């Protein structure tokens, strides 16, 4: 996260840390979305360019943790992982389209002050939250800067604005889908912040005015470079892609 | 139907530092 | 509103002229 700040302690109780098991690596970021069920982006275990290609057995994740320099005792969780379940249509090949995968926890985790699983948007709240200048909050353990320090130890935070679709096309000559939206400040509005590398596949959320309750609007998904004039940070649509969400836990759910 | 409501922050009625600038961007943004 | 996606289908084959997203 770049020009972020720390977050205060259970802020995100809904975030995720996914590592290589051997040798021992934190990958990405994720979400937890029930007792079970992890979110994350596709691209955190498959991308073959990289020789990417991780299943279950290669991976564990970190639930609960705020500073991730000292084991935090009665508070962090760590699971092993059942299966893992990719878009069919994920397409690692151009643009990322559809960058979304799911994570089956090998034990359901018990609920705390520091985990607790984040809402995933309704129709309701996708209509009316997924506004072009409507704010939203991406967290991440990710790079400080896209180029002494590097990696913060405690979690990072920061707000961002969802942009109109056709200044994130403008932006870009990547080609962009309807799976995916970009936020972030415009060059004049004289603000910052973005996500970075190693904070993709963790959440952009939003808090419902009307319930009070926060949602997952997007996930980090890419970028060109970080925190540049006249760029913007990719996220997956998740409310999009709800669908297959919902397909995969009803499905799977046992 | 408990999801993302933070023990540490909704349940008691406590509000984070910055999540007024999400609300008032529905008013300004 | 919601993604919609043939059951058989494949993602497209990219046109070598055009850029490719960097994953963060
Ligand atoms: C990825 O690996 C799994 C098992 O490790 C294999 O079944 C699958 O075919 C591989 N897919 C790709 C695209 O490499
Ligand atoms: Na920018």
């Amino acid at each position: 996260i770049v020009e972020g700040s720390d977050a205060e302690i259970g802020m995100s109780p809904w975030q995720v840390m996914l590592f290589r098991k051997s040798p021992q690596e934190l990958l990405c970021g994720a979400s937890l979305i029930s007792d079970r069920w992890v979110l994350t982006a596709a691209h955190c275990l498959l991308y073959p360019p990289w020789d990417k290609n991780f299943t279950e057995n290669d991976l564990l994740v970190r639930i609960g943790k705020h500073s991730r320099t000292r084991y935090e005792r009665n508070i962090e969780k760590i699971s092993m992982l059942e299966k893992i379940y990719i878009h069919p249509r994920y397409n690692w090949r151009e643009n990322l389209d559809r960058d979304i995968a799911l994570m089956k926890l090998k034990k359901p985790v018990a609920f705390s002050d520091y985990i607790h699983p984040v809402c995933l948007p309704d129709r309701e709240t996708a209509a009316s939250l997924l506004q072009a200048g409507y704010k939203g909050r991406v967290t991440g353990w990710g790079n400080l800067k896209e180029t002494g320090k590097g990696q913060p130890s405690v979690l990072q935070v920061v707000n961002l604005p969802i942009v109109e679709r056709p200044v994130c096309k403008d932006s870009t000559r990547i080609r962009i889908t309807d799976n995916m939206f970009c936020a972030g400040y415009k060059p004049d509005e004289g603000k910052r912040g973005d996500a970075c590398e190693g904070d993709s596949g963790g959440p952009f959320v939003m808090k419902s005015p009307f319930n009070n309750r926060w949602y997952q609007m997007g996930i980090v998904s890419w970028g060109e470079g970080c925190d540049r004039d006249g760029k913007y940070g990719f996220y997956t649509h998740v409310f999009r892609l709800k669908k297959w969400i919902q397909k995969v836990i009803d499905q799977f759910g046992e | 139907a408990d999801c993302g409501l933070r023990p540490l922050f909704e349940k008691k009625s406590l509000e984070d530092k910055t999540e007024r600038e999400l609300l008032e961007s529905y008013i300004d943004g | 509103d919601y993604d919609e996606y043939e059951e058989d289908g494949t993602t497209p084959t990219p046109d070598p002229t055009a850029p490719t997203a960097k994953p963060r």
